[PDB]
């Protein structure tokens, strides 16, 4: 069904920044549309006052995955939301394993 | 300062 409640939609950079800063919880992430690359999502986690943005796009093979630095190995998935459950692995996902979702609906 | 975004990539 692809249920993405963490996708508030399209918001400016200033919006995503204050959005994660409001929660005041390290590890808080959100799903916002890329204001530079259409059809591509962006998962941001607030850490050290700096909002770390990560581009998430589906490969031509149909597998879901995120961008990887030149020299790092990235695993492939079969769902957009599945990326969250797989990224919840400490020292095996991102700067911080997603923990507190910041959706625009209910607190 | 005046910039709360890194736009980095996954280092893991």
């Amino acid at each position: 069904m692809d249920a993405v409640a963490v996708y508030h939609g399209k918001i400016s950079r200033e919006t995503g920044e204050k959005l994660l800063l409001a929660t005041g919880l390290d590890g808080s992430y959100l799903l916002r549309d890329s204001e530079s690359v259409p059809g591509v999502y962006c998962l941001c986690v607030l850490y050290h006052g700096y909002i770390y943005t990560y581009r998430v796009s589906q490969t031509e093979t149909g597998s879901w995955s995120a961008e990887t630095a030149p020299g790092v190995h990235k695993r492939y998935f079969r769902k957009i939301k599945n990326l969250i459950s797989a990224f919840q692995k400490p020292d095996q996902g991102i700067v911080i394993p997603l923990q507190y979702p910041v959706e625009k609906k209910s607190s | 300062r005046k910039s709360l975004t890194i736009y980095a990539q996954v280092q893991k």
